[PDB]
């Protein structure tokens, strides 16, 4: 449910649609995650392995 | 995520797409308020074939129909 | 619905440039 379930009820909402909203949020223009998906998943894989 | 009109990805400015089962909408995050998917809505940013989960629609300029008409 | 709401216009810039060229 992302964040929203710290306001009230938990809201329904995809990972990679999060994910991005995160990017945008810290200055980063949305594309950017839709564009690099896969990498962004292998990196984070390899990270927290 | 997106929605394509010409081959280009089309991305939303300030929000999320939404549709009610037979038309696409543009609205904000913590309110539903449903309007037009307008060239003042979204940026185009790409092409049609990078974006996985991308749809189908048309994109009403407001620029076309008003300039069109009066030109004539 | 809006209380407080007052008569004004608003200026487009595309009518002036429209009509003064496609004229
Ligand atoms: C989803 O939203 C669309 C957009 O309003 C609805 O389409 C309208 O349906 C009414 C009822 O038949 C028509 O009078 C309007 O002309 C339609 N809009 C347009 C732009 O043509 C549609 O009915 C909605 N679907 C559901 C299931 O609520
Ligand atoms: C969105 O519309 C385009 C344009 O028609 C679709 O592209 C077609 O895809 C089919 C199936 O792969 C091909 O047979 C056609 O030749 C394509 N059109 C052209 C002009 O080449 C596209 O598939 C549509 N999107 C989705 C998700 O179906
Ligand atoms: C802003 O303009 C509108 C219309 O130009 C005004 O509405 C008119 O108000 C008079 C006052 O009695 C009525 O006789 C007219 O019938 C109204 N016209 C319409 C179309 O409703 C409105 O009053 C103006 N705003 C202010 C604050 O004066």
């Amino acid at each position: 449910s992302g964040w929203t379930f710290g306001a009230g009820p938990a809201l329904q909402i995809p990972f990679p649609m999060q994910m991005a909203y995160r990017f945008n949020g810290i200055g980063v223009t949305q594309n950017v995650l839709y564009e690099n998906q896969k990498l962004i998943a292998n990196q984070f894989n390899s990270a927290i392995g | 995520p997106a929605i394509c009109h010409d081959g280009k990805a089309h991305f939303p400015r300030e929000g999320v797409f939404v549709s009610n089962g037979t038309h696409w909408f543009v609205t904000q995050r913590n309110f539903y308020e449903p309007q037009i998917i307008t060239t003042d809505n979204t940026f185009v940013s790409g092409n049609c074939d990078v974006v996985i989960g991308i749809v189908n629609n048309t994109v009403y300029d407001p620029l076309q129909p008003e300039l069109d008409s009066f030109k004539e």
